[PDB]
DNA sequence: CGGGAAAATCTCTAGCA
DNA sequence: ACTGCTAGAGATTTTCCCG
DNA sequence: CGGGAAAATCTCTAGCA
DNA sequence: ACTGCTAGAGATTTTCCCG
């Protein structure tokens, strides 16, 4: 699996892990707490 | 009449962009027009880019400069 | 390099030292000592150096408000071309939006509008326009505004021609109609040295001329290929290359392994 | 190259167009505008008519583009000088206005017309009108029903009558009819532009007296000497510019 | 190409188009629609695209203010090695600026300082706290923080370090020196792979092992050159090439064409 | 000589024409009305 | 290479440290260090000393660097744990302190300077401290009439006595001793380090049995075999790890 | 005597750049300290960088490595 | 084939707020 | 399941042009 | 000399506000 | 007369290691 770690919106604080649903061209689809995101991969970290 | 059509198909210049390189590949020509993709061709190499990456023009500076003719 | 790992994760527990001093201090090799900045959530404050590519398919336009002394100005730009409309508008609300947008779509032909989240792109007048002219809404991510770039860009234009002929009009509205006028056709560069204007009219005039071709070309050839599995659709043959199609699958393959029927 | 007699003879036996013998015979189109210009014998896109029309105590003003039908409508507080100054510099702005046909009116013939036609390089020049009125009130009584307000109902109406209308010898919308049309005057304004730079200078070939220069390539130049059309090869050819 | 020239013109002060499309639309060669393009004010809108390179001399330290949590942290980096100094202050003021300044020239060889305009790093008390530790005082041109690109890039490193410590300090001071521990020693990269710490060693170092070892030579070793002028000072001889210094200016010569005396 | 069209400081809009007294790595030094300026490169057009 | 033998018998002669052998017969520290190792006959940079001090009724904490006389001062408004506790943990951060000596006070027995001691990793064990709290306040009296508080006072002493007095061995100042001890420390670090890395690794040479390795080149192996030190081709030497 | 000391100086590494390339150009050798030049070997090229733009560095782990060794 | 000017392509930036 | 870009200012590299 | 993993170098981004 | 930089996340390119 994947671990998933992301700058929301607008804020400046990083969360996760979150669980990797999708992967794009610049964005991805996470779920975090029951809650699914599309975050740009440039605000995101996968390991 | 199929030569024809494929000729002026051919004769259509295509700007595109690779997944990764924000800056646009120069005029490559133009192959096959399908809903999501575009297969040119681009010095010798016959490519597939997808249809939200290419602008396809007909420059017409260089259609009336004669540069299609042999 | 168990002793090592063990003072490693109790060095970075106090201090989160990076990769490089673990594995100097502690004689660790370099992937465990990644492996150990790794698995810790506070260290992960940094996401992939990179950007995405908008959408640029002929019938894609991006629009956006912004405000200049005062009042709203609503800009769509034509993302293959870079060609805009533009207006003032008195409120920044989704029945201005809506007006604005069913004009547009009756003068060009807009498959898509791309925007941000603003409340006027996201109010139902502007989703019933939408429905009506046959439009897709697609909105970018909540404050990216990298996903709306290209508008975002012409937004930056827009303002710098208004500011060069401002003196030229007494309202504001008359420097706008003066700045998408100078913007569409007395700047010339990009693809095709084009103006946006020019540029706009070649691109639509080729996507119905090369739609019109393909069709005649589809009607009148009609093949099959073996490659090297089931039946596949050719789609142009030559140069020792051919190109097939096979369950929304485009392949190129060498002219060797491939037989046409 | 090598087929410029084949285009003389075509031109003879059928006196076709330029694009024609160009694209058939596959020459320059500065080679094919010459061929069709030297025989003697066989010697508006860009033009607007606007209109103000009413309907529900409203003034809509109207713009047709003659060529293709192409229809811009919208409905102004009043009918005045001002309303339709900015009407046209929108206009012009959004499309390559050149020649805008009027009625004589006084919104018209107001100051500020002129004022905004001069800024846009605009000339002004005072039954296409009248029935695309007609036609246009006959599309806003179909969709009036669908909207709330006059102003809605008139921009669906462009939409309806630009894009949803098919009908005339290929069967396309006044929107595909108007871009093939630009397109067109496009491609003419490009010709016309490397003629002007072509025609500047000067070939001497083989030493034979000055040429009109035509075609450059690569290894090739297409010249024209005394109504005749010739192929010579870069190195036996000298151009200069007088 | 005169008659194309006034209509451009013309166009140019209505449109200002910019010099492809005069070029194109007046049969004008493209030097001179960039010279009508050049010649007008309004159309002067642009800087050229670079970036200049801070200075990073052993003895310049960049200091800065920044703010977290409704408190003022001081810090200073030294530019050659990336070691940063940081502290609370209780306020944004001159007297402790200063008092920050003379603690930290007293703890290393600070030679100068470069600031931006801030009101503290301006106020006549700093000044007189340069002036008795012998400090030159740097400002950055006003509102370019490219200028403290340095200090500014270490403001935002400091506060991503003192966020994953915040958590084992009740009071921000101690979270601030725990950041500065972290950063000068527990994190490594960079020139020699070093900790900011052990690169600051090393720099200052070298600096003093260097000046001491070139003053031996030259007390030992002296000549003179003579290359094409005159009598050049050598300072390195060998590898088919010389190095000499004439009028204060440093020249490398091939062997050829130069004689040492 | 030089003309130089700079933006000066926070303000958005683009002044000059300003003789060019030095030119420097990263920087110029201009007069414009009787009044020295510095300027980063970046933010200044010398034609 | 070829200098080993030289390199043992000036260390017989002479029983130089590591270093000299090293610099003067220009082989790797790695093969000087274990020649020196070898010879069983033959066979402080992190250390702070802490104080509290008195002057015009304000307390003056200061830390003595003891190998170097490097000293950092600070006035603090009490005595108390929470004082010396954040002076600590500045110092740590700024200077690589591993240990610190201090007289038994209860601010330095305080819990809150035993947990800034084992956050920052530093070790406390409870007559250079009172004289250089003597030559502190010496120098503060010199400048105390430059300044207006005891806290600058306190600082310009220290920069006095950290910069401006030079006297010794080789006329250098206190900052410059410290900076060339830590700097050679870091040095000593650094082989040890790689000596750790090294000595995880065993040679065989021509077969041979088992040799410890010293030094890996680009063209030949250093090793020891039975406090006999060799050089070896790389062909015929194969290095693994037990 | 000379040549010791010469060969120490040469011991040292210098990281530079250029004036308009912001990367920081690699470990190259230090020939010659003044006042506002350095006068380093890079590769066989012998350039005079400004003080300004070298850090000057003995990397005290290549200096363990025995690298500057022959 | 040899140089030089021109044209083209490449590199990089601010502002969109 | 989505996504930085635009146009201008210099720098550098091909390309064309007469011997 | 041949491949593969590792190390090194290269490319690119946000945040400093 | 002065000047963007830092450190981390991937990508790609040398370099070392056993046959
Ligand atoms: C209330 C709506 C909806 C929610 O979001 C806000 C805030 N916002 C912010 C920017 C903005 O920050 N632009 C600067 C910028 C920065 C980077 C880049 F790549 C492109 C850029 F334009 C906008 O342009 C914008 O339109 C909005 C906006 O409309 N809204
Ligand atoms: C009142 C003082 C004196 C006058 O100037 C103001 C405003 N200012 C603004 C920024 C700032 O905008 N930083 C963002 C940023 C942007 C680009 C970049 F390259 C580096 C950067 F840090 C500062 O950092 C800063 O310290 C100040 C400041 O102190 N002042
Ligand atoms: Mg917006
Ligand atoms: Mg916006
Ligand atoms: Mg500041
Ligand atoms: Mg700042
Ligand atoms: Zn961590
Ligand atoms: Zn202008």
């Amino acid at each position: 699996n994947f671990r998933v770690y992301y700058r929301d919106s607008r804020d400046p604080v990083w969360k996760g892990p979150a669980k990797l649903l999708w992967k794009g061209e610049g964005a991805v689809v996470i779920q975090d707490n029951s809650d699914i995101k599309v975050v740009p991969r440039r605000k995101a970290k996968i390991i | 009449e199929l030569q024809k059509q494929i000729t002026k198909i051919q004769n259509f210049r295509v700007y595109y962009r690779d997944s990764r390189d924000p800056v646009w590949k120069g005029p490559a020509k133009l192959l096959w027009k399908g809903e999501g993709a575009v297969v040119i061709q681009d010095n010798s190499d016959i490519k597939v880019v997808p249809r939200r990456k290419a602008k396809i023009i007909r420059d017409y500076g260089k259609q009336m400069a004669g540069d299609d003719c042999v | 390099f168990l002793d090592g790992i063990d003072k490693a994760q109790e060095e970075h527990e106090k201090y989160h030292s990076n990769w490089r001093a673990m594995a100097s201090d502690f004689n660790l090799p370099p992937v465990v000592a990644k492996e150990i900045v790794a698995s810790c959530d506070k260290c992960q404050l940094k996401g992939e150096a990179m950007h995405g590519q908008v959408d640029c398919s002929p019938g894609i336009w991006q629009l956006d408000c912004t405000h200049l002394e005062g009042k709203v100005i609503l800009v769509a730009v034509h993302v293959a071309s870079g060609y805009i409309e533009a207006e003032v508008i008195p409120a920044e609300t989704g029945q201005e939006t809506a007006y604005f947008l069913l004009k547009l779509a009756g003068r060009w032909p807009v498959k898509t509008v791309h925007t941000d989240n603003g409340s006027n792109f996201t109010s139902t007048t502007v989703k019933a326009a939408c429905w009506w002219a046959g439009i897709k809404q697609e909105f970018g991510i909540p404050y990216n505004p990298q996903s709306q770039g290209v508008i975002e860009s012409m937004n930056k234009e827009l303002k710098k021609i208004i500011g060069q002929v401002r003196d030229q009009a007494e309202h504001l509205k008359t420097a706008v109609q003066m700045a998408v006028f100078i913007h569409n056709f007395k700047r010339k560069g990009g693809i095709g040295g084009y103006s946006a204007g020019e540029r706009i009219v070649d691109i639509i005039a080729t996507d119905i001329q090369t739609k019109e071709l393909q069709k005649q070309i589809t009607k009148i050839q009609n093949f099959r290929v073996y490659y090297r599995k089931g039946p596949a659709k050719l789609l142009w043959k030559g140069e020792g290359a051919v190109v097939i199609q096979d369950n929304s699958d485009i392949k190129v393959v060498p002219r060797r392994k491939a037989k046409i029927i």
